[PDB]
């Protein structure tokens, strides 16, 4: 459920235009840059806390996005193409109790 | 839904006694916030001396503040006919009355009526947890 | 019929059990060949009908029955578990040349051939020589008494110890074990497995065994130890009636007694009164007085007469020491482990509602719209159930701010060893306080 | 204690017809009155210059209650003797045995005054007393 | 982290009163700068002569303006359903309330609610340290 | 939405007594007041213990509208039944039919406030509940 | 048991000490032969029942 | 390996109830009195659950 969501979630980005290294958006554009995707990636995930992931550890590690030219050597990345690292941690429920009683009189 | 005083539903079988024809049981409802009110033991008491208490054959009575049916003859309200009533009360009690008679009808706006009924038991349901 | 055709369907019939079941009991002794029930399994008797088919005429098991279903009239779904005699086992012979077992079984040559034509044809020795029914020490505990010589000839040895209780009775839960041995060993043996059940490892059926110990006093509480998971009877050595029949009516009397009413006390010419069980009138309530007190002590059942019924006092377990502390009263008497065990039940219905409910941890809080908790709001709600429940459940409190503890696994457990979801809740509860001792001067 | 009201009511019912005894049963006061005593025994009269006419009568006493889901509302009205006793805030204790309702005025079904007409009521007087 | 004034979480359960379906538990949030109100003694005292004082029963009371959920039917906030709330607040203290009835149901503009909250008994978690 | 406020109004009026209907004419908001609602058609009451007393009540409605020129002015007052139907923001539609006007103000000719009553008043709940 | 199955483990003990020792005291004194304590060796006593042996 | 039920109507019963009532709530265990109960399938009354508890 998870991975369909956050595939459902994506989808505004698949053929959006995009700034990489090269420079920043100019004025009126409708493009974007990775940091903003990263950005906006990274509180869609703190907003599901609670139905699809867990509280968190540490945001600012558990969710990366790297463009295709800095994972691939020089001349093998290929444009328009993204890698996002995230490590899900499953909302906590209910388990053992483990009821102690120690009567008295 | 306990620890809510109140009334619930309320049936009412009309038996008129000329045409002895039967209508009902068809739900009313409260005219205001007085709740109708009961007395189950059919015996009354009397002060006497010295501890003593005279016991008197008595009746089980109800007040039953309703509004009027427009489908219903304003008459069957005020004695012109025997009525069968039922309350449910939010905490599950359930007071059933058969063959019941309306003793001191007063004058009526033609909207709420207020029921004096008199029957020879009251039965109480009592909801599950008893003695 | 007209009336009847559509709109309603009756079902005449007087075999309706509305309420269902109720307050299981379980006994277990040997059975004879004459039966047709097969041993080490456990099968439910429903009448006071043949059972002599399926256990055998005159077995210590089926006078246990008998008993049983003469002291419980209705309530109890009644279950035996038949045991067969070992291979070297001896059966006691004894020789008369009249009181014997119980009320009902009471009664030259020409003397005797009239006697054993009116002998009961159930009674539990065949017929004068007297030989016991099964083989074991069981018969070695027949007194005759004239209200003639009996002496006996020989001593019965040998006793069955199955040790089969996990493979025969799985997890079918009793709440009441009637045993019908005077087999040490084999009492130890229900004793261990009772004490199994209250295992913190897996799911519990709390139940309690009824064992006596016939003796003198130096022997009867060598037999005893300082487990509460049994009820040591004890019983002079000049006792009557047969011990698995005192056994087996006290038993069912707790059992039907308590069923939905797991408070009372069995006591009182009116409450602990083993209606089934006649003796002869006598003075002599068997025990004396000072070793009446010491059985009192040392967690043993002291009974005496009140034809007469016997009556029994300080209905309580043989829980006389903690691990290695002295004064533990807790589980003394015999109606604490039915509290405990309805608390524990009562608790566990309680705590259901955590069930796959999102718990949110140290880290933060619960944010808007999530149907999740903390351990601090849950903390909470047990304190308050735990209040409203004073009264028929606990007592007032002593700290009730620190009688009740909440903690995750990851503050208990090491740095990575605990494990997400999982809680300890620990409190300290105290029994309702009832009637005692008033100690009236005049 | 300088403080005026009561802490534990207890009333124990006794069937008029099956003769069976229930509670007793802590109660709860339906409203801000609180409970009333006559537990002299006797009633007066006036008479001409200074005399008194000394009559027997009923050590009465009214207690409104909240009903017990558990008891039929008939036992509140004159259909089973009651045995109340009541403690105060105060240490005052007022038993009561032998009691009957006198007066069944016609209730709701949740809040129930009775009118217990009994023979005496006995007062704890907390310590220190003449 | 003490020394602040304020509520942490809200957690309201809704038992309707004819259906008897539950809902919740389920987090809320405050409509404005408003603080939860509580009132803990069950005991309504009244003034006497010369320092007397008169104990009458009462209630618990608990009055809790919260923002209602959309997934929610309004009437559920204002007396058609009870009501098992249950309140903390930044200093670690724990408001527990079971079996609670809205009494006065005040007119509500669609987005946010008060309530006032009627109860036998409120418990208080008083953070550690206590007496 | 996350947007607190109505969007549309929608208000029918029957004469009671030449029996014509007359909408559903939209309407105008007068000011920043919302209108506000009451659903629950009981009224509770406080009592001791915690028990609540439930008395049959009605569902109201206070809707502060701009009157339309085309209609009278008796017909928000009192002199028709309307048939009122309130749109929030955020998707909730609150839906009264046969309404009174109880407690009629009075009014400069240009914006009116309507305390309307009903039996019951419907809820639209917008996609996802319970 | 019903309901018993899983989830709640019950743990019903009459020995739990839920606070943890606290405040340790010392006793030092001469013994008989009769104690099966080794001599000059701190032991922690735990309860008067076992004193005597 | 004294399993009474067919074997393969248990495990038909056990992944029906689980698809059918996780099918858009997909995070109910299937376990407990309440939702772990195979309703369909049926056995006579026994007191030894087949597996003992060190093999369970």
């Amino acid at each position: 459920a998870t991975g369909v969501a956050l595939a459902e979630f994506l989808q505004q980005f698949n053929g959006l235009a995009v700034f990489t290294k090269n420079t920043n958006i100019r004025t009126g554009i409708i493009g974007t840059n990775p940091r903003l995707m990263l950005g906006k990636i990274r509180k869609w995930a703190q907003d599901n806390v609670g139905t699809l992931f867990s509280e968190f550890d540490n945001i600012n590690e558990d969710i990366q996005l790297l463009t295709d030219f800095e994972v691939q050597p020089k001349c093998v990345g290929q444009p328009g193409i993204f890698h996002l690292n995230m490590r899900y941690r499953p909302p906590v429920r209910g388990a053992r109790i483990n009821v102690n009683m120690a009567p008295a009189l | 839904c306990n620890k809510q005083n109140g009334v619930k539903n309320i049936l009412i079988t009309f038996t008129d006694c000329d045409t002895q024809e039967v209508i009902g049981p068809i739900s009313h409802e409260q005219p205001d916030d007085t709740l109708p009110t009961y007395k189950n033991c059919a015996w009354t008491n009397t002060a006497l001396t010295n501890g003593y208490v005279q016991r008197s054959a008595s009746n089980a009575t109800m007040t039953l503040p309703v509004v009027r049916d427009l489908r219903v003859p304003l008459a069957f309200y005020q004695g012109c006919a025997q009525v069968d009533v039922q309350v449910e009360k939010f905490d599950g009690t359930v007071m059933t009355l058969t063959e019941g008679a309306v003793v001191e009808p007063e004058e009526s706006d033609g909207r709420s009526v207020t029921m004096n009924i008199v029957a020879s038991e009251i039965d109480e349901l009592l909801p599950p947890g008893s003695l | 019929d007209a009336l009847s055709d559509g709109f309603v369907r009756l079902c005449i019939d007087p075999s309706l059990n509305f309420f269902g079941e109720g307050c299981k009991i379980l006994v277990e002794g040997q059975m004879t060949d004459d039966g047709s029930a097969t041993p080490d399994a456990v099968t439910c008797v429903t009448s006071e009908l043949d059972i002599i088919e399926r256990f055998g005429q005159g077995s210590v098991l089926t006078e246990s029955l008998r008993k049983v279903f003469c002291t419980c009239k209705s309530g109890v779904s009644v279950y035996a578990l038949p045991r067969e005699d070992a291979a070297a086992g001896v059966k006691a012979v004894y020789t008369l040349t009249l009181y014997m077992g119980e009320a009902e079984y009471a009664v030259a040559t020409d003397i005797a051939a009239a006697i054993v034509a009116a002998i009961s044809p159930d009674f539990p020795y065949a017929a004068i020589t007297l030989t016991a029914r099964n083989a074991g020490t069981i018969g070695n505990h027949l007194s005759v008494i004239y209200t003639v010589t009996f002496a006996q000839t020989t001593a019965g040895s040998v006793n069955p110890t199955p040790n089969d209780y996990a493979t025969v009775v799985n997890e079918c839960c009793f709440a009441v074990y009637v045993l019908s041995s005077d087999d040490t060993d084999w009492q130890e043996n229900l004793r261990d497995w009772i004490r199994s059940a209250w295992d913190c490892s897996k799911p519990q059926c709390f139940g309690h065994g009824y064992v006596f110990n016939k003796g003198t006093l130096g022997q009867v509480l060598a037999d005893g130890d300082n487990s509460a998971e049994l009820s040591r009877l004890a019983l002079p050595t000049t006792y009557p009636v047969l011990p698995y029949l005192t056994n087996a009516a006290y038993g069912a009397l707790s059992a039907c007694s308590t069923c939905n009413n797991p408070e009372l006390n069995i006591q009182g010419q009116t409450f602990g009164l083993l209606s089934c069980i006649n003796m002869p009138e006598s003075c002599t309530p068997g025990w004396t007085f000072g070793e009446v007190t010491q059985l009192q002590a040392n967690g043993f059942v002291v009974s005496g007469p009140s034809y007469t019924s016997p009556y029994i006092y300080n209905d309580v377990t043989n829980y006389l020491r903690d691990e290695k502390n002295r004064p533990n009263a807790t589980f003394r008497d015999a109606s604490s482990r039915r509290l405990a065990a309805a608390t524990g039940v009562a608790l566990a219905e309680f705590l259901q509602q955590f069930n796959g409910l999102a718990v949110f941890t140290k880290n933060t809080n619960i944010r808007t719209g999530i149907i999740g908790t903390n351990p601090r709001l849950m903390l909470g709600k047990i304190r308050k159930w735990a209040q409203d429940n004073v009264g028929t459940l606990f007592s007032e409190f002593d700290n009730i701010n620190e009688d009740i503890q909440l903690l995750t696994d990851f503050e208990v457990q090491p740095k990575c060893v605990g494990q997400p979801g999982i809680f300890h809740l620990n409190m300290r509860y105290r029994p309702p306080v009832r009637g005692a001792r008033i100690n009236v001067n005049m």
